[PDB]
C-alpha cells in the first residue's frame, strides 16, 4: 500500500527535464543558431517544456500534503503559467508537424513558406494565442476553501457555475482534438508522398532510412497520444461525474498530472537526441 | 564614430541588406549543369559558357553550357559542386560512328563526370537524344559494333534498353545519388517535365535536411 | 548631373510651403541629401538632412518642429515642408548632394535654389578675413578657425572649402583637409592642424572672386562661417 | 627527315641547358642559411573578419594603400571592403557569376574581374554618379582567365585557359600583345615590382619569365611534377615562387636560372592554391587545400607557423603593400585579416 | 610539326644563350637583402596596439 512513493516520479521526469531541456538552448548556445525553422521551433518547444517542468514541485508538495501552502497570487500566476505553456508546446509541435508536411509535399512553396522570418511570425501568433487563456487564468484563477485549500479557477457557484464545464470542453477541442488530427494527417500524408519519391526508397539503405523516419514519426505521435489521453478522461470523468473522492481518486489524478509532465520531459530526447543537424 | 563614419555604417548595413535580399531570391532557383559529347537540339531550346533561363511551375531553372570550354576540366569543374543536377545528353545513332567510337567517348565521359568527387551526391538526369534516327538504323546494322557483348534481339526496345542499362551501370556507390532516364520526344513538353519531377525529388532531400530527420 | 529646386514665393507669416527638388543625372537613392539656406544678404545656413534610404532625419535647431524633410526615390524628388513660417526663413534654399564612405567627396554637388519671402553646445566657425582686395597672378591665402579642434581621433580632419561665385551655387573646392575636389585646378590647397586651417591660391585667375566658406563636418548641427570675399 | 633533327637539336639543347644550371650550381641554399638565426614561431590571429559573401570566395586583392580590398565570389558578386573597420565600401554585381580572379588598380580607380566567360571586365569606382558601372570588356580569349593584374590605369595583363597570356589597352579595348609558349593551362601571374616583367605558371608544370615589351618568353623553369596553380615574385624581383599540385613550393632563382629551395613535408599531401611573400621576402604564406594556411621560412625551409581557422578550402591569400596583415579567403564564404 | 619545332629550337637557342650567375652569390643576394629589410616586416617582428592599425 500506501502509495505516496510515486512522489519519487515527479523528481526523476523533474531532473531529466531540466537536465534535457536546458541542454537543448547548449545547443543553441555552442552548435545550432537561429538559421532556419526548425531550430526557432525547437528553441520554443524546449523553452515551454522547462517552463512546464519547473512547475512539478508545487503538485509534488500538494500531492504529499492535502492542501496549498503558497498563497492566492502566486496559485493565480503559476496556473496561468501552466495553461500558458501547454498551450504553447502543444500549438508548437503541431505546428511542427504542419512545417514538416509542407516540405516535404509541397516542396516549391516550402521554398518561400519555410523562412525564419515566417516562423517567427507564426511563433509570435501561437503565444499571442495562448496569451489569452494566460490572460483568463490570470483573472478567474483563485483560491478557495472546500476543510482543504483549493487552487483552480473559480467561478461563481451560487450562479451560472456551467462555465468552468465549457472551459473544459474548450481545451479539450483546441489542446487534444484538432492537434492529434492535425499531426495524424500530416503525417500520414507525408509519409505516403516520401514513399513514391526515387530516393529514400531504392534500395537496401534508403529503405532503412525510411523505416527511420517513419518509426520517429510514430513515436512522436504515440507519446503525444500516450501521454495526454489519460489527463484529458480523467478530466471529462470527473466533470461528468463517475468516480468518488477517495485517496484512489487522488493518486491516479495526480499519476495522470505525472504522465502529461513525461510529455513534457520526453519532449526533448525526441526533438533534440534525434533530430539530424542537432546530432552532429 | 564621427559623423561620416556613422553614415558609412549606415550605407554599409543598406549593403548587407541587398545582399540578402539578392542570396534569398538566389536560393530559390534550381540549377542545372548540362553535358554532352552529342546533340544539344530540343534541349536547351525545344564564346564562353552559355546561360539559360527558363520557368516551369513557379520553379525558376538556370541551365548552364560548357561546351565551348576546350580545356582542362578539373580545373572548372567545382565551380558547379553545388548544383542541383547535371543534365547529360548522349546521343543513340551514334552507336557505330567513330571519332574510337563517340558512344564509348560518351561513356568515358559519364564515368567521369557521374564518379567526380565534387558530384558525390548530385543527381543525373540522362537524356537519349536522336531514338527515331537509331530506330531506322538498328535494322541496317547490329549493336555488335559498340558492344560485343550484346547477345539480345536486334529491335529498337531491346537495344535502347540495353544502352541505358550500360549508361546506368557505370553510377559506383549509387546508394547516396540516383540516375533519371529520359528518352526524348517532341510532345506535350515532357522533356521539361520531367527534369521538373527530376529536380522536385531532390528539393524534398534538402527539406529532409532542412527539418533535421533524413 | 542636375537638382533643379522648385516652390518659393511670397508666403504670409504663419502660412506653410512645400519646396521641391528634382534630381538628374545620378543615382538619387545612393545620395543622402541636404538642405541649406543662405540669408538675402549673410552667409550659408543648414537647415535639414536626410539619409540614404531615410533612415536618418535630422534637423536645425531654429526649425526644428516647423519643418519636415522627405524624400521620394522612384520620383528622384525631395521634399521640404514648411508650417508655421516666420519673417526670418526668408532666404535662398539649395539642395545639397552628400555620399559618405571610405574616401567619398561629401557636399559635391548644389542645386540652383529657390527663393522664399515670408512678409511681416555648437562649434563656431570664426573667420575675420571679409572683403580682402586681390590681385591676378598673386598668391591669397584665406584663414579659418573652429571653437572646437576638427582633428578626429581617425586621422580626418573634418574641414570643407566652399566657393560661391556671384549668381552661382556654392561649389566644393575641398572636401577633407588637403583633399581638392574633382574638377578643381591644383592651385588651390588647403592645409593647417587643430582649429586652425588655411586655403592657399598660388595664382588666382578672374574666376577665383567670390565668397569663400567654411564648413566643419564632425558634428550635427553643421555650422559654417561668415564667409571672406575676395575683389580685384 | 627534318622532324627528327628538329627533335635531336631540341634535345641537345635542353642537356645543354641542363649542362649549364649544373655548372652554375655551386652550394644549395641551406648550406649557406645553415648559419642564420631560424624564425622561432609566428602566432598570428584573426584580427578581422568579412562576412556578407554567401557562396565561395575565389579571389582577393589588396589596395596600394594597405586598408581597401577587393574579393570575388560566386554569387555573382565583387565586394570591396574597408578593412580596418569592417565596411562594405562597394558591392558590384556581375554580370556572369562564374568569376575566379580579380584585381585592384595601383591608381585606385579600377578594379577588374574575370572567369568562365572568358571577358575581363573592368570597373570604374569613381563616376560623377554614385554607381560603380562597367568601363570595358576586354574579350578574345578563348579560354577562362585564371589570373589579371593592372600595370597602370591603362594597361592589363591577363592569364587565360587558351593557354596563352595577354597584354591589353583598355582604352583601345584590344590586345597590345600576345604571349604564346605554354602548353597547359596558365593558372596565375606575378608582376614584377619595376614592372616591365612577368611570371606565370602553367598546367604543364612549368613556369615562364617574360618581357612586357619585348613580348616573349626569356626564361623557362620546370621542377615541378604538377599543375601549377600559384606564382609570386620576391620583393626584390630577382626570384619568385610556385606551389603547385604536388604538395611542394618551389622558390626559382631568376639570375641562376635555377630553383633553389623547396618547401614540402610528409604530412602534406594537398595542393597549394596561392602563395605570397612578406615585405622582406623571409616569409612565405601558402594556401592549402586542408583548410588552413602555412608560413615557411624562405631561407631554411622550416614551417614557421600555421594559420588555421578557415572551415573550408584556403582558395586566395594577399599581403599588403606594409606588411601590416595577411589576408585570406576560403570556400566557406568568409575572409579573414591575420595580424 | 616543322614549323612547331623550329619555333621550339628557336626559343631553346635564345634560353640556352643566356649569362647565368652562381647559385651561391644569388643565395647570398637574397639572404642579404632579407637582412636588410628585417626591420620593416610586421609579420616577422609583431608590433604593439599603438602602430597596429588591427585590433
Ligand atoms: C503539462 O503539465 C501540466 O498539466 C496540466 C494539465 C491540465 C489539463 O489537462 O487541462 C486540460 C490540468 C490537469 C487542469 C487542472 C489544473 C488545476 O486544477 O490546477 C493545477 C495547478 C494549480 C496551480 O498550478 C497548477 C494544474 C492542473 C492540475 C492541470 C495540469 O496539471
Amino acid at each position: 500500500a500506501i502509495p505516496v512513493i510515486i512522489t519519487a516520479v515527479y523528481s526523476v521526469v523533474f531532473v531529466v527535464g531540466l537536465v534535457g531541456n536546458s541542454l537543448v538552448m547548449f545547443v543553441i548556445i555552442r552548435y545550432t543558431k537561429m538559421k532556419t525553422a526548425t531550430n526557432i521551433y525547437i528553441f520554443n518547444l524546449a523553452l515551454a517544456d522547462a517552463l512546464v517542468t519547473t512547475t512539478m514541485p508545487f503538485q509534488s508538495t500538494v500531492y504529499l500534503m492535502n492542501s496549498w501552502p503558497f498563497g492566492d497570487v502566486l496559485c493565480k500566476i503559476v496556473l496561468s503559467i501552466d495553461y500558458y505553456n501547454m498551450f504553447t508546446s502543444i500549438f508548437t509541435l503541431t505546428m511542427m508537424s504542419v512545417d514538416r508536411y509542407i516540405a516535404v509535399c509541397h516542396p516549391v512553396k516550402a521554398l518561400d513558406f519555410r523562412t525564419p522570418l515566417k516562423a517567427k511570425i507564426i511563433n509570435i501568433c501561437i503565444w499571442l494565442l495562448s496569451s489569452s487563456v494566460g490572460i483568463s487564468a490570470i483573472v478567474l484563477g483563485g483560491t478557495k476553501v472546500r476543510d482543504v485549500i483549493e487552487c483552480s479557477l473559480q467561478f461563481p457557484d451560487d450562479d451560472y457555475s456551467w462555465w468552468d464545464l465549457f472551459m473544459k470542453i474548450c481545451v479539450f477541442i483546441f489542446a487534444f482534438v484538432i492537434p492529434v488530427l492535425i499531426i495524424i494527417v500530416c503525417y500520414t500524408l507525408m509519409i505516403l508522398r516520401l514513399k513514391s519519391v526515387r530516393l529514400l526508397s531504392g534500395s537496401r539503405e534508403k529503405d532503412r532510412n525510411l523505416r527511420r523516419i517513419t518509426r520517429l514519426v510514430l513515436v512522436v505521435v504515440a507519446v503525444f497520444v500516450v501521454c495526454w489521453t489519460p489527463i484529458h478522461i480523467f478530466i471529462l470523468v470527473e466533470a461528468l461525474g463517475s468516480t468518488s473522492h477517495s485517496t484512489a481518486a487522488l493518486s491516479s489524478y495526480y499519476f495522470c498530472i505525472a504522465l502529461g509532465y513525461t510529455n513534457s520531459s520526453l519532449n526533448p530526447i525526441l526533438y533534440a537526441f534525434l533530430d539530424e543537424n542537432f546530432k552532429r | 564614430l564621427s559623423a561620416e563614419d556613422k553614415a558609412a555604417v549606415e550605407r554599409s548595413k543598406m549593403i548587407d541588406r541587398n545582399l540578402r535580399e539578392d542570396g534569398e531570391k538566389a536560393a530559390r532557383e534550381v540549377k542545372l549543369l548540362l553535358l554532352g559529347a552529342s546533340g544539344k537540339n530540343t534541349i536547351v531550346k525545344q564564346t564562353g559558357i552559355v546561360e539559360t533561363h527558363f520557368t516551369f511551375k513557379d520553379l525558376h531553372f538556370k541551365m548552364f553550357d560548357v561546351g565551348a570550354q576546350r580545356s582542362e576540366r578539373k580545373k572548372w569543374i567545382h565551380c558547379f559542386e553545388g548544383v542541383t543536377a547535371i543534365i547529360f545528353c548522349v546521343a543513340l545513332s551514334d552507336y557505330d560512328l567513330v571519332l574510337m567510337n563517340r558512344m564509348h567517348a560518351s561513356m568515358k565521359l559519364f564515368d567521369s563526370i557521374c564518379n567526380n568527387k565534387w558530384f558525390t551526391d548530385t543527381s543525373i538526369i540522362l537524356f537519349l537524344n536522336k531514338k527515331d534516327l537509331f530506330e531506322e538504323k538498328i535494322k541496317k546494322s547490329p549493336l555488335t559494333i559498340c558492344y560485343p557483348e550484346y547477345a539480345g534481339s536486334n529491335t529498337y526496345e531491346e537495344a535502347a534498353a540495353y544502352i541505358q542499362c550500360q549508361f546506368e551501370d557505370l553510377n559506383k556507390r549509387k546508394d547516396t545519388k540516383e540516375i533519371y532516364t529520359h528518352f526524348t520526344c517532341s510532345t506535350d513538353t515532357k522533356n521539361v517535365q520531367f527534369v521538373f519531377d527530376a529536380v522536385t525529388d531532390v528539393i524534398i532531400k534538402n527539406n529532409l535536411k532542412d527539418c533535421g530527420l533524413f | 548631373v542636375q537638382l533643379v529646386e522648385s516652390g518659393g514665393g511670397l508666403v504670409q507669416p504663419g502660412g506653410s510651403r512645400k519646396l521641391s527638388c528634382s534630381a538628374s543625372g545620378f543615382a538619387f537613392s545612393s545620395f543622402g541629401m541636404h538642405w541649406v539656406r543662405q540669408a538675402p544678404e549673410k552667409g550659408l545656413e543648414w537647415v535639414a538632412y536626410i539619409s540614404s534610404g531615410s533612415g536618418t532625419i535630422y534637423y536645425a535647431d531654429t526649425v526644428k518642429g516647423r519643418f519636415t524633410i522627405s524624400r521620394d526615390d522612384p520620383k528622384n524628388t525631395l521634399f521640404l515642408q514648411m508650417t508655421s513660417l516666420r519673417s526670418e526663413d526668408t532666404a535662398m534654399y539649395y539642395c545639397v548632394r552628400s555620399i559618405y564612405y571610405y574616401g567619398s567627396s561629401p557636399f559635391d554637388f548644389w542645386g540652383q535654389g529657390t527663393t522664399l519671402t515670408v512678409s511681416s553646445s555648437d562649434i563656431v566657425m570664426t573667420q575675420a578675413t571679409s572683403s580682402v582686395p586681390v590681385t591676378p597672378g598673386e598668391s591669397v591665402s584665406i584663414s579659418c578657425r573652429s571653437s572646437k579642434s576638427l582633428l578626429h581621433s581617425n586621422g580626418n580632419t573634418y574641414l570643407y572649402w566652399f566657393l560661391q561665385r556671384p549668381g552661382q551655387s556654392p561649389q566644393l573646392l575641398i572636401y577633407r583637409m588637403s583633399n581638392l575636389a574633382s574638377g578643381v585646378p591644383d592651385r588651390f590647397s588647403g592645409s593647417g592642424s587643430g582649429t586652425a586651417f588655411t586655403l592657399t591660391i598660388s595664382r588666382l585667375e578672374a574666376e577665383d572672386v567670390g565668397v569663400y566658406y567654411c564648413m566643419q563636418h564632425l558634428e550635427y548641427p553643421l555650422t559654417f562661417g561668415a564667409g571672406t570675399k575676395l575683389e580685384l | 627527315s627534318e622532324l627528327d633533327q628538329l627533335r635531336q637539336e631540341a634535345e641537345q639543347l635542353k642537356n645543354q641547358i641542363r649542362d649549364a644550371r649544373k655548372a652554375c650550381a655551386d652550394a644549395t641554399l641551406s648550406q649557406i642559411t645553415n648559419n642564420i638565426d631560424p624564425v622561432g614561431r609566428i602566432q598570428m590571429r584573426t584580427r578581422r573578419t568579412l562576412r556578407g559573401h554567401l557562396a565561395k570566395i575565389y579571389a582577393m586583392h589588396w589596395g596600394t594603400d594597405s586598408r581597401l580590398l577587393v574579393s570575388a565570389s560566386q554569387d555573382g558578386k565583387l565586394i570591396i571592403w574597408d578593412s580596418y573597420t569592417t565596411n562594405k565600401v562597394h558591392a558590384i554585381p556581375l554580370r556572369s557569376s562564374w568569376v575566379m580572379t580579380c584585381a585592384y588598380a595601383p591608381s585606385g580607380n579600377y578594379v577588374a574581374c574575370g572567369g568562365l566567360d572568358n571577358i575581363c571586365s573592368i570597373y570604374n569606382l569613381k563616376t560623377r554618379e554614385g554607381n560603380v558601372r562597367v568601363s570595358r570588356e576586354l574579350a578574345g580569349h578563348t579560354g577562362y582567365l585564371s589570373c589579371c593584374r593592372f600595370l597602370d590605369d591603362n594597361q592589363i595583363v591577363t592569364s587565360s585557359g587558351d593557354t596563352t597570356c595577354a597584354l591589353w589597352d583598355i582604352e583601345t579595348g584590344q590586345q597590345t600583345t600576345t604571349f604564346t609558349g605554354h602548353t597547359g593551362d596558365v593558372m596565375s601571374l606575378s608582376l614584377a615590382p619595376d614592372t616591365r616583367l612577368f611570371v606565370s605558371g602553367a598546367c604543364d608544370a612549368s613556369a615562364k619569365l617574360w618581357d612586357v615589351r619585348e613580348g616573349m618568353c626569356r626564361q623557362t623553369f620546370t621542377g615541378h611534377e604538377s599543375d601549377i596553380n600559384a606564382i609570386c615574385f620576391f620583393p626584390n624581383g630577382n626570384a619568385f615562387a610556385t606551389g603547385s599540385d604536388d604538395a611542394t613550393c618551389r622558390l626559382f632563382d631568376l639570375r641562376a636560372d635555377q630553383e633553389l629551395m623547396t618547401y614540402s613535408h610528409d604530412n602534406i599531401i594537398c595542393g597549394i592554391t596561392s602563395v605570397s611573400f612578406s615585405k622582406s621576402g623571409r616569409l612565405l604564406l601558402a594556401g592549402y587545400d586542408d583548410f588552413n594556411c602555412n608560413v615557411w621560412d624562405a631561407l631554411k625551409a622550416d614551417r614557421a607557423g600555421v594559420l588555421a581557422g578557415h572551415d573550408n578550402r584556403v582558395s586566395c591569400l594577399g599581403v599588403t603593400d606594409d606588411g601590416m596583415a595577411v589576408a585570406t579567403g576560403s570556400w566557406d564564404s568568409f575572409l579573414k585579416i591575420w595580424n | 610539326s616543322i614549323a612547331q619545332a623550329r619555333k621550339l629550337v628557336e626559343q631553346l637557342k635564345m634560353e640556352a644563350n643566356i649569362d647565368r650567375i652562381k647559385v651561391s652569390k644569388a643565395a647570398a643576394d637574397l639572404m642579404a637583402y632579407c637582412e636588410a629589410h628585417a626591420k620593416e616586416d610586421p609579420l616577422l617582428t609583431p608590433v604593439p596596439a599603438s602602430e597596429n592599425p588591427f585590433r
